[PDB]
């Protein structure tokens, strides 16, 4: 088996797939059990009939994962259920390699735990784990769609890079140079998917009936009905009266999921018995918290301050290079107008001499990163940068996590 | 000013002008009347309150509300005693190790299966079994010496900002709604209010 | 004229691959030459003004 | 027609070396930084324009209008994003200038010879009584 299996482990949902495929296999990474005790696996949460009162537990915390039991079971589930995930089928994966994506701020002890759990139980042969950052430079290896937006106006892997990820857990900004990312100018923003959902809960509680036990509705509302302030907080407030959306409660007797309507459009004239929540202000106020955390009265600096200071740590010669090619990554970036807004903000902050450009992959960036990693598996530099079974056996699990993929080494 | 005004030569502070209906006729400072980093504008108590509100926004369920002291201790290394004393806040709880899910997962992948044994009995196998029955807390990771102190230094202070905490000005809009014009501070609670309805909704519970 | 001599020799030496902004974004050396030529163009314009 | 350059949010300003002569009080140069919208930039400028600024008496968080042709600074006003610092403020806050701070432009005006005759006959300049 020449092509490996690519696993982009996400805190919210993991993306597992063969290197042959062009799209990842999406499987949730969580565990929700009804109050009556009938627990359900992560992939089976979407098929449940009630979402009002559930007990939740997600193996991946803010920093990283600690207990490998649930993750190992879920990995086997996505690795030993060919029926539920069509096309894919495997016996042992002995000759199959592994391409994984794990954060650059991992705990060395937890990195050792991950290495041992991936190698000495499932009996792999070759591994390669690296953060989603380094692979995006390989976008120059394969042709793809890549919308470059200019801030000012109204080998194969690229050495110069500065990429931001914004998923469910948190946000990470990384500078990559010479294909070797810098591990000191890296800056972490705690606002992730979790924190945006929490802000959504609090602001609806400030507006409409509470749902704090019902967090799946919060996640769905956050993914569906929000949009980033295209120009400014005040001017977007001027559109609050004219523009508004209306969500309808999901009636478990009738519909497990609700819907959002616009009063302008008459394509849905059907009246409904259940109550309807009007969202006129929180559509655009919620995304603003990245630039104005003090709306939620936090002492957090903000995204623009974080990127400016991260640039400040970098050497002056390499500072203008990074902003000239910026790639947007993460599931939070799918919110509309976010990329243009952040581009305008940082270009306004950055001085006139250097113009910064932001590259957006169309659609979600999760599948973009997955296809990038699949191309990396296709890319032959992976052959020279790979490791073998005898390297793992001849040394201890500590050497593999402290020498090659260790982060203090690249500091 | 109107020309020719009578003064009595007492007090007569040209930069101090105090006028009221005289219900108390007392200065707010007569005799000390009582009884750019954001860490400077907001004191240690205020930044810690912002931090614990942040951690309490992190949780998505009831069960992690008492997990806030543990999470904050893992973050900044503060004992839970002062967390419960000074923060002044507003089996599913004990990680995912329930055996019920462990035997229920069998029906999840029961559609197709072909397991085979390929394993040995070594110290690595014992450690793998220990990791499989993990049941460990972040507090156990940090208290133990399994992670180097330099790793702690490069995982804790590689994120925080120390000199520039703000680069954009603050909107400072009302707490309840977003009235952007004619904002003003409240009489007692000291929070910005804009509309009459906002003041009526704020004076009861928030104020 | 002193600035224009250097500007024209720089444009003659590497006026094929350093002119495009695509190479300017992805560069380590050529973007510096582009910066130098644009800076000297601005300097000569300011001097004429 | 006439071509003019101009510079337009004020970030910071520093006034000023050793006299080493007949200079009782020396202000060698003044460093001023502007923000604008399409990027910021700092520059150095003469003491005379600094005294002109002091005559305008602008603050640090303001937007100004300086024409290098005549060396005159005009205070456009405060910065709009600097609002709500106090509950009241008489001065109009005014938004931030759009585009590049260093603007090159040209202007075209139609007049009559009688306008020039009137301007020369009755000049408006002068500061004395
Ligand atoms: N179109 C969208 N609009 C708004 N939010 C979205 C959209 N798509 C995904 N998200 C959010 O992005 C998050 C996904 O993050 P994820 O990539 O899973 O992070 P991680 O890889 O760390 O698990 C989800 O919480 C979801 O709410
Ligand atoms: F793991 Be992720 F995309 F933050
Ligand atoms: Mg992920
Ligand atoms: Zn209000
Ligand atoms: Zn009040």
């Amino acid at each position: 088996e020449t092509p490996p299996i690519v696993i982009d482990n996400g805190s919210y949902e993991i993306k597992f797939g063969p290197s042959t495929n062009k799209k990842p296999f999406r499987a949730l990474n969580a565990l929700a059990k009804d109050k009556f005790g009938t627990s359900y696996l992560s992939n089976h949460i979407k098929n449940i009939k009630d979402i009002s009162s559930i007990t939740f537990r997600r193996p991946h915390e803010l920093g990283q994962l600690t207990l490998w039991e649930l993750e190992s079971c879920i990995w086997d589930y996505c690795l030993f259920n060919p029926s539920e995930f069509d096309g894919f089928d495997l016996k042992e994966g002995k000759g199959h390699h592994l391409v994984a994506s794990e954060s650059c701020m991992t705990l060395p002890e937890l990195s050792k735990h991950a290495d041992q759990v991936i190698f000495e139980e499932y009996e792999f042969d070759s591994l390669f784990k690296s953060p989603v950052a380094v692979f995006v430079p390989f976008t120059k290896s394969y042709k793809g769609e890549m919308r470059t937006i200019s801030g000012k106006d109204e080998s194969d892997y690229h050495d110069f890079q500065l990429v931001i990820d914004s998923g469910f857990n948190c946000t990470w900004i990384i500078p990559v140079l010479k294909g070797i990312p810098y591990y000191k100018a890296v800056k972490k923003l705690d606002i992730g998917g979790r924190f945006l959902t929490g802000l959504l809960k609090e602001t609806l509680s400030f507006r409409h009936y509470n749902m704090m036990d019902e967090t799946i509705l919060v996640n769905n509302i956050k993914e569906q009905c929000l949009f980033v302030s295209p120009v400014s907080y005040f001017d977007s407030f001027k559109t609050k009266d004219k523009h508004a959306l209306e969500y309808v409660l999901p009636d478990f007797q009738t519909s497990f999921l609700g819907y959002v309507r616009n009063p302008r459009k008459e394509n849905v004239p059907l009246p409904e018995d259940a109550q309807i929540i009007t969202l006129t202000d929180e559509l655009f106020t919620i995304p603003e918290t990245f630039f104005h955390p003090e709306i939620s009265q936090i002492t957090k600096p903000g995204i623009v301050e974080a990127i400016l200071e991260s640039l400040s740590m970098l050497p002056e010669i390499v500072r203008p290079l990074m902003v000239g090619n910026i790639v947007c990554t993460g599931g939070n970036f799918n919110l509309p107008n976010f990329a243009q807004r952040l581009a305008a903000e940082l270009q306004r902050q950055l001085p006139t001499d250097w113009t910064c450009h932001v590259s957006v992959p169309e659609g979600d960036c999760a599948l973009f990163g997955w296809e990038v990693m699949s191309q990396f598996a296709k890319t032959d530099s992976y052959r020279k940068a790979r490791v073998t079974r005898e390297e793992y056996y001849e040394h201890g699990p500590d050497w593999c996590t402290k020498h090659r993929f260790g982060y203090q080494n690249w500091i | 000013k109107a020309l020719v005004e009578e003064i009595d030569k007492k007090t007569y502070n040209p930069d101090i002008y105090f006028t009221s209906l005289d219900p108390q006729a007392r200065r707010y400072t007569s005799k000390k009347i009582n009884k750019h980093s954001f860490e400077e504008r907001y004191t240690q108590q205020e930044i810690l309150q912002s931090d614990r509100r942040f951690m309490e926004l992190n949780t998505e369920n009831f069960s992690d509300l008492p997990n806030v002291p543990t999470l904050l201790s893992d973050l900044t290394g503060v004992p839970r005693d002062r967390i419960e004393s000074t923060t002044k806040p507003i089996y599913g709880h004990g990680w995912v190790l329930k055996p019920e899910t462990l035997r229920e997962i069998q029906l999840s992948y029961k559609s197709t299966k072909l397991p085979k044994p390929k394993r040995k009995n070594t110290n690595r196998i014992v450690a793998l079994k220990k990791v499989l029955s993990s049941k460990r807390n972040l507090h156990s990771f940090l208290d133990s010496a399994l992670l180097n102190l330099m790793d702690k230094n490069v995982i804790y202070h590689n994120v925080y900002n120390k000199r520039y905490f703000k680069v954009l000005p603050l909107i400072t809009t009302c707490s309840i709604c977003g009235g952007y014009d004619s904002i003003s501070s409240c009489v007692n609670c000291g929070n910005k209010i804009c509309s009459v309805s906002c003041f009526k909704l704020h004076n009861e519970t928030r104020c | 004229n002193k600035l224009r001599e250097t500007n024209k020799q720089l444009q003659e030496e590497f006026g094929e691959a350093s002119f495009l902004n695509f190479q300017d974004a992805n560069q380590y050396f050529k973007y510096s030459n582009k910066q130098k030529l644009e800076g000297t163009v601005d300097m000569l314009n300011f001097l004429k003004m | 027609k006439e071509t003019k350059e101009v510079y337009e949010e004020v970030t910071e300003l520093t006034p000023e070396e050793n006299p080493l002569g007949g200079y009782g009080k020396t202000i060698s140069h003044v460093i001023v930084g502007l923000k604008s919208a399409k990027g910021t930039k700092t520059l150095r400028l003469d003491p005379t324009i600094y005294e002109s600024i002091q005559r305008e008496k602008v603050s640090i968080g303001d937007v100004i209008y300086i024409e290098a042709n005549t060396g005159a600074v005009k205070r456009v006003g405060r910065s709009d994003a600097y609002a709500t610092e106090f509950d009241l403020e008489t001065e109009e806050y005014v938004p931030l200038p759009k585009g590049e701070v260093h603007k090159k432009k040209e202007i075209v005006q139609d007049v009559t010879l009688h306008d020039l005759d009137v301007a020369n006959a009755r000049p408006q300049g002068g500061q004395d009584v």
